[PDB]
RNA sequence: AGACG
DNA sequence: CGATCGTC
């Protein structure tokens, strides 16, 4: 029906696209001050329209909770290591003759998740717990 | 694995910055450490 | 340029002056300019400054450029350290670089160098020239699997 | 859950990892080094598909 | 993979829980919270236990043999 | 490691008992360091803490969405609803004592994940095993007993001490050392071991 | 290289690290496992064949015992598998491999070692559990953290080796650095961060608990000192105690800021005869610092005494916040509302400052300077006001923290933080930017597709108004990730470069050493100098000193 | 009655809500450890496995094993097995539980707490009956079995104490307050605008007046007065947390006097 | 030849760090090979430790030869070696 | 004024005035000369090279110049009286002291001086945090700094990237 | 041995400087018309206002390990509210016939301004001080 | 694989005695208690109890290292008062507190329904 | 080759 | 003709 379309660099160069489809794109004529500065409009001469700026992330960052409230080493950081983090891989693992295999013994989904989790599978396949944590000086260990 | 059926090789001016085409394109965070940094991409 | 300058009643006060920086060197031909302070011309060019006025000029200019570099940084090593490494390029006469084409070249031992780079070709013209190992040094020593002339091994023990 | 897209060679899990060329058949202009007498070249790397 | 039995925090038994769980959401309609409270898991490290519990053992019997 | 890049190991276990604990008798499954914060400036590991505490209260799932109007007033507005100091500080009293910490602690659930490569796994110790074949020095690896390498950047720092012998030691005893004969006249590799 | 300057060695091992509070600043943790699998070659003579017996009857499995004895000969008898092996009759002259015992000296080294403080020997202690444990003060000339790093340890197999490591490469003397002629090891993290809060003229503790951090102190002169209050609560002050770990004899001064002898900001410092006078206790007195306690120390009361004093500090100092606790929570980032309106209108007037010249520039009334373009003074001035609004905005932040947030804490100890990070966490991240400009056009006249052409506006070229708390947006989010993407390349490049450097210095000066005639020569005996460092002095043994005779007025030096 | 004193706010079969009055701080944690770690109870401490054509691992089922909380009430007519003068065990220290199940039904099968058989003999005391608290009336769910899928195993059920491992826990959680108000300033309260009004008030102020603004600080005061909630597990009745806790913790002062007189 | 007689002698009077180990090692090595002690001992077992008191008393029969440069030496006796540090 | 010199002359005084407790309420039981002349003798006893020719002497000499300009500076007559308060006994000890220490300060024949400068240019070259310069905010600031520049100086690079010249 | 001074100050400032439970006092002696005095006081166990009329005492007596009070039978020289004990650390001469004292009370400041105890305070890690009403 | 195990937390091990007096050599009628297989239950019970006995000087107790479960408890009394005999009061006047705290509880359980 | 600081 | 360190 034409609502949504394939675009590559070559022809990002000669499109404009709004970044929220009503937060870029509804009419004009107070805020809160927790919510994040966004700028305005200027540029009102769109043609597309981002799907869902999250989009712009792949599997390993999908995993990350707030991703946008880090300093950009440590979201590459943890990109790295949740590959190297244990919990059921696959459903089958009691089927496979496969060189090593780590399962956790209870996996749990996390209580802070992305919208992007429920493609990733995570909350199905977790890879961690949520542990009871406290940021604290104790025995100094 | 999701992760590493998305992966990206360069071999071989700039290619382990973060170019600003990449948007939307392959991931702006994920990438390996030292070694291949930013010659390995994800989708 | 903000300059450290005695006063005429003996403590030293901040006198700031206009000081010209430039890109590119010509050292030879700027300081006959007249209307600058030939004594106090600089360039981060040591090796034309060791050129126009000297080994020992050049020596001084090569720490200064050494000294910046940890400074700059925020890091401070002791004098005699960036002293030593300077002395060592300066020694030669001219400026030796801390490559396989500066002192990996000199009138050294062909196992010390050969530890270094150019491993093979150094042990070549070491066998076609004939050279004679002092294996008075570290990594001569070191190969020859005996107790090197460093603190310890520096003095002989006897009874 | 398993999602495919590898192969099963002699019963390892095969990923092919995509390989980053640059396009062909594109017209780029570049400018020259200092001492090099030719100031400016126009490139194709022209291919058949 | 089965309710653990004890919350690891602080041991209070909760493998005599999901059965119950389960049926409070599905039959009585219920809500998470109200039918964690019910249960009388009133501190939030027992909490979590039972609400982000993935029983993955219910697929694994999906498998034959 | 926390979803965070935050990766760092177990330093201690303790009991329930010499815990930190809570009024309500929480106690904490794992504690970390508050230096790991200021530096690192991880801000949404404070946030996930926040929300994810909420979360476990009432029941519901946490949005940890990226581009969101989801706000940490937002999150304490709810938390502090829930009975609990808005910024998530908790009255904590020490395990050792019974006494309160004058200090009130960040505590909460927190996503936390198990690594691969743990202690037992990377422990090795060699004291003399099996020499390769052409170079009569000790093997390479934890599965083969091998020897730890002395480089020689480990090298030159016992030049720098000045420890002729430890040097001479690491070298030759410990590794190497071979018992070769040369000739006075031609001084090489000539000379016949016709021992005894 | 991988034969002959370096190769792999007999009597070595290796693990994960951890820290450990309660071990000597000299010490390390040794695995019981690893304990008994590294030996030692000691000779039976009458003052050790009892305790070698004993050790060989214990066997290769139980801990104090040993694997092989040899004799005359040369011949390895086998503990765990020989047939006398509990039927041995020992001989003088005859070496038994015993195991690795506690106060041995070990060479203890982390990866990459381009220092000789990076490689030390320790005085083995054997504890259970996988891990090597070592003091947190020992960590920095290492350069060692927890997160899963890995230490080497060798064993000497000779007296002679043994005594190398114990006179010359042994912690405690390695403290004072000849590097940069200050210390190399201080007061770090909990213990950093606690000394501060002990110090505050606030903090005053009790005798339940006084008596306990007396105790503590294992070198306690068992003299309880005097209460700073006698009032209604014999009450001790936080310095009192801590000046228990502080030696007699110590005398250190120093002047801050407003520091004057009655210090109205507990500022400076001042110890005497080894009692805190005043001034709170941070890293100035108790880091790696060139004038501080730890410097002092080394050189009046002796290595042995100041390795003494990092434990005795860390033990009270470790007591004490323990059982007053530290924390750092999201509220500590969360600057007040007022705070947040001068932040946000801050930025706001940057933005028009920007925007003004801008208009300034397309109006062609701007003049660059002589030696550069008119678009690099405009890109010049636009960066300088940006980073201007982020500096503002931070030290906005900063002035609204109270002492009792956490972060600002960190900071004001110096265990953790810096302003920087106040200001990105809670104030505005900033400005982004690759090759030193700000975000280029990477896309025709563009900075992103959501962009219009040719927009220099600070939100095009990668300035993050938003501080880590608020949240970044998604440009600002791969702006910030363009920088940070760059940051990670150098990383990489820096680590390969630096080191091939190292290999080459080292390389070229090898050989260099002070000869018998205090002459600096090479192995050809060529001169590099004729007095070392020029004065023939050892950097370890120098210290910053101020020549009274160069400054003052000609009026003050007469007076 | 002299020094301590208790009062009882709220009791039930599972949970103690009372007052520690006349009592030293130092007593009310030594009291407080001592119901969470030194309690001694009786949990299953080696299952052997016949058959296991389960989904799970047979040390996963195992663990799960030692964590079904057990009948407690006479544990102390029990000995430890290490003071036991048998080979192994027997009836004098320890319980002996059974476990057979097979999935019949096509339908998921779900082996329960109930499922466990006592097999040794009890000589007639209340020891080793698995808690049951679910209404239904099968407490823990060991786990679940499809058709072919068969779980034989033997249960050697043994005394000991949490400190030794978690399983031995007779308690829970353990509420702890003392001071409700900071009248002794025990407590420094992070802020922003307003302590009092950023952090809540807890229940236990009914129980004691306000500091009154007005007032100097009480310098010499001490900590007396702690409100305790001790929750049961089951393995053991509440009054019996608190008693044997009492009891445990007089028993090893008890121990150190006796030691005195050994020297 | 080559040696320097006793007057005259240009090295510095107090013993080096590494002719202190060294010495100490060297007799800490004779000490634990059955070599005779040349001091009393207070219940001293280890060689190390009884080589530090042999030193600190200076009754170590051992001689330093320290090369100049050219290859000429200065012989120093143990005993004659001042021992600050 | 503050430069890096063997013996902490302040903490010696410091250590005679707690060890002989100092009163300065009492005069002095000093000389023009006791000071004078000690002072000056303690100069001729401060040793770095022991041999007796002139090449030698003077070589002695001028590596001890630096210090005495410190110890002369600190030890004045108006200063021992005035500000320090010494007495005989403790001013006699802190020329003892001085001396003793300086010659615990003095380079050990041995010391592999060569490996430890590389090392301890080495280390922080390790340390050094971004090949960017803070001059990256000012466009007439730009000059190779950094891991670059010590390459470019180490190799002795006949085509550096800043070439600069500074005039005075 | 005994007292070494005794006065009655009048306090004119009372400063909470970054402080909760310290306050640094300025006062000056109401009979002595140039005395003056600045110290560190601990406000939660000993509060002063403004315009307070406090008896300052410095004495040396009511060396080893200190015995908890035990009002068993002990009597210390306490008619007083506040008692401070503290080490002298500068003596310093503010002109002609005018010396300040310096004290710390383990980091609880002391100055003292005046003339007419000379021989009274000397160098000592001696020294009480005792404040009433 | 280098855990000790679990039992030597309460479980003294062939030569271990449980209480070892040891005179101190820095104080008068002062000495130093080591308690093996034992924490801050009894370290911190004993230690609070001691104080409250007027004849005792100084009370302190340590846990050394978390991995082994001793500790140390110095105890200083008057002259005429045998630190032992300070310790054993201590231990007494605990289990009458302890003894009157059971009672108490009883006969208050015993008052209470559900 | 692949993974880690 | 060079190109950080350890390890599977
Ligand atoms: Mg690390
Ligand atoms: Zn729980
Ligand atoms: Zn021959
Ligand atoms: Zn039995």
């Amino acid at each position: 029906e034409g609502l949504v379309e394939y675009i590559d660099a070559e022809e990002e160069e000669s499109i404009l696209i709004a970044m929220q489809p009503e937060d870029l794109e509804p009419a004009e004529a107070d805020v809160d001050p927790a919510k994040r500065i966004r700028v305005s409009h200027h540029a009102t001469t769109f043609t597309h329209c981002e799907i869902h700026p999250s989009m712009i992330l792949g599997v390993a960052a999908s995993i990350i909770p707030f991703p946008d409230h880090n300093q950009s080493p440590r979201n590459t950081y943890q990109s790295a290591m949740g590959k190297q983090a244990m919990g059921v891989f696959l459903t089958n693992y009691n089927v496979r003759m496969d060189t090593m295999a780590n399962i956790l013994y209870y996996p749990q989904k996390p209580l802070g998740t992305t919208r992007a989790m429920e493609y990733l599978k995570f909350r199905e396949l977790p890879a961690g717990q949520n542990a009871i944590v406290a940021i604290a000086c104790y025995s100094g260990y | 694995t999701l992760s590493h059926l998305r992966r990206t090789n360069t071999p071989i001016a700039k290619p382990r910055q973060l170019h600003n085409t990449h948007w939307g394109l392959v991931c702006p965070a994920e990438t390996p450490e030292g070694q291949a940094c930013g010659l390995v991409k994800n989708l | 340029y903000d300059r450290k300058v005695p006063s005429p009643t003996g403590e030293y006060v901040k006198e700031p002056e206009w000081v010209l920086e430039t890109d590119g060197v010509n050292l030879s031909e700027v300081m006959t300019v007249p209307g600058i302070d030939p004594t106090r011309i600089y360039t981060n060019s040591f090796i034309d400054i060791m050129e126009v006025l000297g080994i020992e000029a050049g020596r001084a200019a090569l720490y200064k450029e050494v000294y910046n570099v940890i400074a700059s940084d925020g890091s401070y090593v002791n004098y005699r350290h960036m002293a030593l490494l300077v002395d060592v390029m300066t020694t030669q006469g001219g400026l030796t670089s801390v490559t396989r084409h500066g002192f990996n070249r000199s009138n050294t031992g062909a196992l010390m160098r050969c530890s270094f780079e150019e491993t093979v070709e150094i042990l070549f013209e070491a066998g076609a020239s004939a050279e004679l190992d002092d294996c008075r040094g570290v990594s001569e020593n070191v190969i020859l699997g005996q107790m090197a002339p460093i603190g310890t091994g520096a003095f002989d023990v006897m009874i | 859950f398993d999602m495919g897209g590898y192969f099963i060679i002699n019963g390892s899990e095969k990923v092919l990892i995509a390989q980053e060329r640059s396009a062909g058949n594109i017209v780029q202009v570049f400018k020259k080094a200092a001492p090099s007498p030719i100031s400016h070249v126009a490139e194709i790397r022209s291919a058949l598909e | 993979m089965i309710v653990p039995v004890r919350c690891f925090s602080c041991g209070k038994v909760v493998g005599d829980k999901w059965e119950s769980y389960l049926n409070l959401l599905q039959e009585d309609e219920l809500d998470e919270g109200t039918a964690l409270s019910r249960l009388g898991l009133k501190r939030y490290c027992c909490r979590r236990m039972i609400l982000t519990h993935v029983d993955l053992i219910e697929k694994f019997l999906r498998y034959n043999p | 490691a926390s979803r965070h890049g935050q990766k760092g190991t177990i330093g201690i276990t303790y009991r329930r008992e010499d815990m930190p604990f809570t009024a309500e008798g929480i106690v904490p499954d794992l504690i970390i360091n508050p230096h790991a914060i200021p530096s690192r400036m991880t801000v949404a590991h404070l946030i996930e803490c926040l929300l994810s505490k909420v979360a476990a209260l009432s029941g519901n799932e946490g949005d940890a969405s990226p581009f969101t109007d989801i706000t940490v007033e937002g999150i304490s507005k709810l938390l502090r609803e829930h009975g609990y100091q808005s910024r998530g500080f908790e009255v904590m009293y020490n395990g050792h004592t019974g006494k309160k910490l004058m200090a009130q602690i960040f505590f909460g659930p927190t996503y936390y994940q198990r690594l691969r490569h743990m202690v037992d796994d990377k422990i090795h110790a060699r004291a003399r095993g099996p020499m390769q074949v052409l170079t009569r020095q000790p093997v390479e690896g934890r599965s083969r007993d091998g020897g730890l390498r002395f480089g020689e950047m480990e090298r030159d720092c016992m030049i720098a001490h000045g420890a002729a012998s430890f040097l001479k030691e690491r070298l030759m005893e410990a590794s190497d050392a071979f018992r070769v004969h040369i000739c006075g006249i031609c001084g090489l590799m000539t000379v016949i071991a016709k021992l005894n | 290289r991988g034969n002959l300057m370096g190769k792999r060695v007999d009597f070595s091992a290796r693990t994960v690290i951890s820290g450990d509070p309660n071990l000597e600043l000299d010490q390390v943790g040794v695995p019981k496992s690893i304990a008994k699998t590294l030996t030692y070659p000691e000779v039976v003579t009458p003052y050790n064949i009892d305790r070698l017996t004993q050790l060989v009857r214990n066997g290769p499995n139980e801990h104090p015992g040993a694997k092989y004895v040899i004799r005359d000969s040369g011949d390895r008898i086998d503990l765990r598998y020989s047939k006398r092996a509990g039927d041995i009759q020992l001989q003088y002259g005859w070496k038994v491999e015993r195991h690795i015992m506690d106060n041995d000296p070990v060479l203890f080294n982390r990866q990459p070692s381009l220092h000789k403080m990076s490689m030390m020997a320790h005085r083995v202690k054997v504890i259970p559990y996988s891990t090597f444990r070592l003091n947190l003060s020992v960590t920095s000339p290492y350069n060692a953290d927890f997160d899963g790093d890995e230490m080497n340890l060798h064993v000497p197999q000779s007296e002679e080796t043994r005594a190398e490591l114990s006179q010359l490469c042994a912690v405690p003397l390695q403290i004072v650095s000849p590097q940069s002629n200050k210390p190399c090891m201080g007061i770090v993290q909990d213990t950093l961060c606690g000394i501060r809060k002990l110090t505050l003229r606030d903090t005053f503790i009790e005798l339940d608990q006084v008596l306990n951090m007396l105790y503590w102190v294992p070198d306690w002169d068992g003299v309880i000192p005097t209460p700073a209050i006698i009032k209604p609560k014999p009450l001790w002050s936080g310095k009192q105690i801590l000046s228990v770990a502080i030696p007699n004899g110590i005398h250190l001064q120093r002047f801050d800021e407003g520091t004057t002898l009655l210090s109205p900001k507990d500022n400076g410092m001042l110890i005497i005869d080894g009692q805190i006078i005043f001034g709170v206790v941070e890293k100035k007195t108790v880091g790696s610092s060139n004038g501080g306690l730890i410097h002092v120390v080394t050189r009046e009361k002796g290595p042995q005494v100041c390795a003494k004093l990092f434990g005795n500090i860390q033990k009270v100092v470790n007591f004490w916040l323990l059982h007053n606790g530290f924390s750092t929570g999201i509220g500590d980032t969360i600057a007040d509302g007022p705070t947040m309106r001068e932040i946000t209108e801050t930025i706001a007037e940057a933005k028009k400052k920007v925007l003004d010249v801008t208009k300034e520039a397309q109006a062609n009334l701007l003049t660059a300077k002589h030696g550069m373009t008119l678009r690099e003074s405009f890109e010049d001035n636009v960066v300088r006001f940006l980073n201007e609004a982020r500096d503002k905005a931070g030290r906005l932040a900063e002035v609204n923290l109270k002492d009792l947030n956490n972060v600002k804490q960190m900071v004001m100890a110096g265990s953790k933080g810096s302003f920087i990070n106040i200001a990105q966490m809670s104030a505005c991240v900033g400005q982004q930017s690759v090759e030193g400009k700000r975000i280029a056009f990477g896309f025709v006249d563009r900075t992103l597709p959501h962009f219009s052409k040719d927009d220099y506006s600070p939100e095009s070229k990668g300035f993050v108004e938003n501080s880590y708390l608020r949240g970044l947006t998604p440009q600002e989010f791969f702006f910030h990730a363009m920088g940070g993407r760059e940051g990670l390349i150098d990383t990489a490049v820096k680590t390969a470069e630096t080191g091939y450097i190292q290999r080459r210095l080292v390389k070229a000066l090898e050989d260099i050493m002070v000869h018998y005639d205090n002459t600096t020569r090479n192995s050809l005996g060529n001169v590099i100098q004729f007095i070392y460092g020029e004065d023939g002095m050892d950097a370890a043994h120098i210290e910053k000193q101020s020549l009274d005779t160069i400054g003052g007025s000609d009026a003050a030096f007469e007076k | 009655e002299e020094g301590p004193q208790v009062k009882i706010r709220e009791a039930s079969k599972d949970n103690v809500d009372f007052i520690l009055s006349n009592v030293d701080l130092a007593m009310a944690n030594s009291l407080r450890r001592v119901m969470i770690a030194e309690i001694p109870t009786l949990a299953i401490d080696s299952v052997e496995v016949e058959t296991n054509t389960t989904v799970l691992a047979d040390e996963f089922i195992a663990h799960r094993l030692g964590l079904i909380p057990l009948q407690s009430m006479d544990i102390e007519q029990l000995e430890y097995s290490r003071d036991c003068f048998c080979e192994d065990h027997c009836d004098k220290c320890s319980v002996v539980l059974t476990l057979q199940a097979f999935g019949e039904s096509e339908s998921t099968t779900n082996v329960y707490s109930k499922d466990l058989v006592i097999v040794s003999n009890l000589m007639g005391r209340n020891i080793g009956h698995p808690i049951i608290q679910d209404k239904e009336g099968n407490g823990v769910l060991i786990c679940k079995l499809r058709k072919g899928q068969e779980l034989k195993l033997t249960c050697v059920a043994k005394k000991g104490i949490a400190k030794e491992h978690a399983k031995w826990g007779p308690a829970a959680a353990i509420e702890f307050e003392y001071d409700p108000w900071n009248k002794l300033k025990h407590t420094d309260y992070w802020y922003e605008q307003d302590s009092a009004k950023e952090w809540p008030q807890s229940k236990n102020c009914e129980y004691e007046d306000p500091p009154n603004e007005g007032d100097p600080f009480d310098y010499k005061a001490q900590a007396d007065t702690f409100y305790m909630n001790v929750e049961s597990v089951g393995s053991i009745p509440v009054d019996q947390v608190v008693v044997r806790g009492i009891d445990t913790l007089q028993k090893k002062v008890a121990s150190i006097l006796l030691a005195l007189t050994q020297m | 030849e080559k040696a320097i007689p006793k007057d005259q002698r240009a090295t510095t009077p107090y013993m080096t760090k590494y002719e202190r180990a060294r010495i100490l090692g060297t007799r800490a090595l004779q000490i634990s090979m059955n070599a005779p002690v040349f001091v009393d001992l207070e219940g001293e077992t280890d060689p190390l430790r009884i080589a530090m008191k042999e030193l600190a008393e200076k009754k170590i029969p051992l001689v330093i030869r320290r090369y100049l440069p050219d290859g000429s030496f200065e012989d120093w006796s143990v005993e004659e070696l001042i021992v600050d540090l | 004024a503050n430069w890096p010199l063997p013996v902490n002359i302040r903490r010696i005084i410091q250590n005679a005035q707690q060890t002989f407790h100092i009163d300065h309420t009492k005069p002095s039981d000093l000389t023009i000369k006791d000071i004078v002349l000690g002072v000056k003798d303690l100069q001729e006893n401060l040793l770095v090279l022991r041999g007796k020719n002139e090449i030698i002497q003077n070589a002695q000499r001028d590596a001890v110049t630096l210090f005495c300009c410190l110890l002369r500076s600190r030890l004045a007559t108006r200063r021992v009286l005035q500000e320090y308060r010494l007495t005989k006994q403790a001013f006699d000890w802190v020329l003892s002291n001085i001396e003793a220490q300086f010659l615990r300060s003095v380079v050990h024949p041995g010391e592999m001086v060569g490996v430890l400068a590389a090392q301890s240019i080495g280390e922080p070259a390790t340390q050094m945090t971004l090949n960017t310069f803070h001059f990256a905010g000012v466009a007439s600031k730009k000059v190779t700094s950094g891991v670059p520049r010590l390459k470019e100086i180490l190799n002795v690079a006949k085509n550096m990237k800043t070439p600069s010249l500074t005039v005075y | 041995s005994n007292t070494l001074f005794d006065d009655i100050f009048q306090v004119s400032e009372v400063d909470p400087g970054r402080y909760n439970k310290v306050c640094r006092i300025e006062a000056a002696s109401t009979t002595q018309d140039q005395c003056k005095l600045t110290l560190d006081i601990n406000v939660e166990l000993f509060p002063v206002a403004a315009q307070d009329s406090l008896t300052v005492t410095i004495a040396s007596s009511l060396t080893r390990s200190w015995r908890p009070p035990q009002a068993g039978d002990r009597s210390l020289a306490d008619d007083y509210d506040y008692v401070m004990y503290g080490t002298a650390y500068k003596f310093e001469e503010v002109s002609k016939d005018l010396i300040a004292v310096y004290y710390s009370f383990g980091g609880l400041l002391m100055r003292l301004e005046g003339n007419y105890r000379n021989l009274n305070n000397l160098k000592q890690e001696n020294a009480y001080l005792l404040i009433r009403r | 694989m280098n855990a000790p195990d679990r039992f030597e937390l309460f479980l003294l091990g062939e030569g271990e005695s449980k209480l070892k007096i040891d005179p101190d050599t820095k104080a008068p009628n002062a000495v130093v208690i080591t308690f093996e297989k034992e924490d801050h239950t009894l370290g911190n019970l004993i230690r609070a109890e001691l104080l409250n006995d007027r004849k005792v000087l100084f009370a302190a107790y340590k846990v050394e290292h978390p991995f082994f479960a001793r500790f140390k408890l110095r105890i200083q009394t008057t002259e005429g008062y045998d630190p032992k005999d300070a310790l054993k009061n201590a231990c007494n006047s605990i289990i009458n507190k302890l003894g009157a705290l059971k009672t108490n509880f009883e006969t208050e359980w015993n008052l209470q329904t559900l």
